[PDB]
RNA sequence: CAUGAGGUGGCAAGAAAUGGGCUACAUUUUCUACCCCAGAAACGAUAGCCCUUAUGAAAUAAGGGUCGAAGGUGGAUUUAG
């Protein structure tokens, strides 16, 4: 009941990020330095390594709510500048009108 | 009715500062003159400017596919009212402010009231 | 200066901020504690809205007759229509 | 030949009401935003939140009340309110109507935690600006 | 006293009229909690159990003990500022994390 | 999904076909 | 039944009555016959009974100039009138040193959680102060980018905390402790 | 029991041809000051090479050294105002 496959697997990987940000943001901090042992700071990039891909950070992409498509994503709206501009045409979105200019 | 009063002191609100934001000129005029007749009514000093509108733009593809040059830009206006009230005492402004806030119109119009305390030195 | 550096010492004790001088790079560790990781903003983890429920609300309410997917209508008449040929 | 939500002329048949008879370019000029929040303003936070609830709402309203939309919806918000104006038919019974339009303001409330209350507008017929 | 609760309940009912106009309907939303206390606060709640300032900034008592001379000192200090530094993250939440960092060092 | 869904007339016209 | 409320409507009538809250247009309720729409090639404005525009419309129907003037009336209780601390702010600064000035904003939608509301800032003029003469010199080197020259003011700005009264109460802290630091001098002052 | 779905790794490099950009080829210039009265000079700036920095689980960008190509105003033709 999402748009498609694609959608499903960027939601999970947002689920991932959300369950296991902290414990992965502390890790980075332990990480990165010139304070402090280098044999820690390696083992911490070790941890780092083992945890599950997906719960990083950097994977989510960012896709239209209504039509899961990676590119011309507006991130005020969420949504693609085909939607986007479906909505705006009929007048759906407040403040929106066309450039005259 | 029922106003009771309490035995402590009551806040001093000075220049209490409102930025009012909207998107249609004529609405927040309206809501100006509507704050005017209020302020007025009540026993409060005010005055009011028209700061500069603002205006984001932004462009997109006029197609689905291909066909680059051809474009459609967007823009989201909004344009501002100051509503600056000269010296009041807490519980009045308050009152003001419930006036005003509750019967604004919809969307369109929203303020950002800059409240301004004095008190004691400490 | 020595007067200078030391005014700048009580001046960071005051206002919380790190006291004791260091790099641009441990900075990085206190910019990442005061801000929110990027995993935990409400932007990101409820970036796409629910959908699941969007849509399993709608097929109850449908069940039930107090509203109509006339899209799925149409597409429930479609099935029909190909089990009846082929299929 | 940009041809978005201009409805086009292919006789002197097509009966078509004032929102849907006038073209994107004149939103801010012959027409207006049918939606209505603070969200588009600028600075100002919650945007796209809002706007898949309006798109939802929109079609909510089409699934409950089938063939008793003459014209598209009018969304409006007053900081904790989700106001509805609806041009309805008067096609079926009003019993029926005040039956669906408790259950609406319900369900829409209990869903996004803010009190609706839609109020509607009881038209014969479709009014019809061009006959395109 | 479910009876007394009843009774109570009774009464009530007698008392009730309809909804007379727009503005005791807004007066029944405000009682039920359904609209905003105006003038709005952008706070109404989100108290935080108390805090008063010090226990979010002053990180000196949730430091704990260990070595105070050496790097991990500093570390520590460094991230402790910038909890303080941090709005989102509540008082309960600077803590567990401090907490956790320090069964971390133990670990090792 | 519910989004991806849209009204029945847009749905009838593409299935006709009546416009080249 | 009729267009009720508009031809049984008295000429000469308590008009709030019949739009008190803010609701939409309801040309049944409306006696005004207004057309609101651009006109077809040779034709009118579109009529009042059956007008999306209208409804679209933001609407003061309510708020009428006597209506307000009525509600004003009302509200003459609630409304302590404030002393004579007089205009010109000379005299307030004499007596009411300080000027905190936290804002909060009023968006629409469910959730009223707005960040930044909770700031917080307090600009205190430093001759309103009036306690400082070697502090006066240490006060400044303390508080770098804050305190202007052209006006003597003190400006501590606080963003940490998440509540808008804690942020207020570490701020008055903050500057309390400040100008004690400035009142007790150190030792290692000496090296000028 | 696959043109469906999930995982791990990978995939993009040019013998070439051609399109559109950027930069030059210098003295109306180059460098430094100043952002338009100055003082010096007699270019060009990649390609790599190493070294950092930023980002990020993980190297693409940014800076510094080094090096210091071709080019020494462009043919038939053609582009814009
Ligand atoms: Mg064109």
């Amino acid at each position: 009941h999402y748009v498609d496959w694609r959608m499903w697997r960027d939601v999970k990987r947002r689920k991932m990020a959300y369950e296991y940000a902290d414990e992965r943001l502390r890790i980075n901090s332990l990480r990165k330095n010139t304070i402090l042992p280098k044999i820690l700071q390696d083992v911490a990039d070790e941890e780092i390594a083992a945890l599950p891909r997906d719960s990083c950070p950097v994977r989510i992409r960012n896709r239209c709510v209504m039509t899961s498509r990676p590119r011309g994503v507006k991130r005020r709206w969420r949504l693609s500048r085909i939607v986007f501009r479906h909505l705006a045409d009929h007048g759906q979105l407040s403040g929106i009108q066309r450039a005259t200019w | 009715p029922v106003v009771t009063i309490s035995d402590e002191p009551d806040i001093l609100y000075k220049r209490l500062s409102v930025l009012v934001k909207g998107h249609d000129k004529a609405v927040l005029d309206s809501y100006e003159y509507f704050a005017v007749l209020a302020a007025k009514e009540l026993g409060i000093s005010i005055k009011v400017h028209e700061p500069p509108r603002k205006i984001e733009r932004f462009t997109l593809l006029q197609s689905v596919h291909i066909y680059k040059k051809h474009r459609v830009q967007y823009e989201m206006r909004t344009l501002y009212r100051c509503l600056e009230l000269e010296h009041l005492t807490g519980s009045t402004a308050d009152v003001y402010l419930e006036y005003i806030q509750r019967n604004l119109p919809e969307g369109v119009a929203m303020e950002v009231t800059k409240t301004q305390l004095e008190q004691l030195p400490e | 200066s020595e007067y200078a550096f030391r005014m700048s010492r009580l001046s960071a004790r005051l206002f919380g901020e790190v006291t004791r001088p260091t790099n641009s790079k441990s900075m990085k560790v206190v910019k990442l504690f005061s801000e929110l990781p990027l995993a935990k903003k409400k932007e990101t983890y409820d970036w796409y809205p629910n959908h699941h429920t969007y849509a399993e609300l709608m097929q109850t309410l449908r069940f039930l007759g107090l509203y109509r997917d006339e899209h799925q209508d149409f597409m429930d008449e479609q099935k029909r229509l190909k089990k009846l040929r082929g299929k | 030949k940009n041809r978005a939500a201009r409805v086009r002329v292919s006789k002197g048949d097509k009966p078509v009401t004032y929102e849907e008879a006038h073209a994107p370019h004149y939103i801010a000029h012959r027409k207006g935003w049918l939606s209505l929040h603070t969200g588009n303003l600028d600075g100002e936070d919650h945007a796209a939140e809002r706007t898949v609830e309006d798109v939802f709402l929109r079609k909510f309203m089409w699934g409950t009340f089938p063939g008793c939309l003459a014209d598209q919806l009018v969304l409006k918000r007053r900081g904790n309110q989700l106001e509805i104006c609806a041009v309805v038919l008067r096609q079926l019974s009003p019993h029926k109507y005040y039956f669906l339009v408790g259950y609406s303001e319900t369900l829409l409330s209990y869903f996004y935690k803010c009190p609706v209350r839609l109020h509607l507008q009881t038209v014969p017929s479709k009014v019809v600006y061009k006959y395109l | 006293s479910l009876w007394d609760v009843e009774f109570a309940k009774q009464l009530a009912t007698v008392n009730e009229q309809p909804l007379q106009n727009g503005f005791e309907e807004l007066i029944q939303w405000t009682k039920e909690g359904k609209l905003w206390e105006f003038p709005i606060n952008n706070e109404a709640g989100f108290d935080d159990d108390g805090s008063e300032f010090h226990e979010h900034i002053f990180l000196e008592k949730h430091l704990e003990s260990f070595p105070k001379q050496g790097p991990i000192r500093h570390f520590m200090e460094l991230v402790t500022c910038g909890l303080s530094k941090n709005p989102y993250l509540s008082v309960k939440q600077k803590v567990e994390h401090i907490e956790w960092f320090r069964n971390y060092f133990n670990e090792k | 999904s519910f989004f991806t869904k849209l009204t029945a007339d847009e749905l009838w016209k593409g299935a006709l076909a009546e416009t080249g | 039944a009729l267009p009720p409320r508009t031809e049984k409507m008295a000429v000469d009538q308590d008009w709030p009555s019949v739009y008190p809250v803010a609701a939409p247009f309801k040309p049944s309720a409306v006696p005004l016959p207004v057309r609101m729409g651009y006109p077809v090639k040779k034709g009118v404005p579109m009529a009042k009974e059956g007008n999306l525009e209208l409804l679209k419309i933001p609407n003061f129907l309510h708020l009428t100039p006597v209506a307000i003037k009525k509600h004003c009336e009302a509200l003459k209780d609630f409304c302590t009138e404030w002393p004579a601390a007089l205009d010109s702010d000379e005299k307030c600064e004499k007596h009411f040193p300080i000027e905190i000035d936290s804002t909060d904003y009023v968006s629409s939608g469910p959730s009223v959680r707005n960040p930044r509301a909770r700031v917080v800032v307090l600009r205190v003029k430093l001759s309103s102060l009036n306690l400082d003469d070697h502090a006066k010199k240490k006060l400044i080197k303390l508080v770098g980018e804050r305190y202007c020259k052209t006006t003597d003011v003190l400006t501590i700005k606080t963003d940490r905390c998440p509540l808008r009264r804690q942020n207020y109460d570490y701020a008055v802290y903050l500057l309390t402790v400040l100008y004690h630091e400035s009142w007790n001098t150190e030792e290692w002052e000496k090296s000028k």
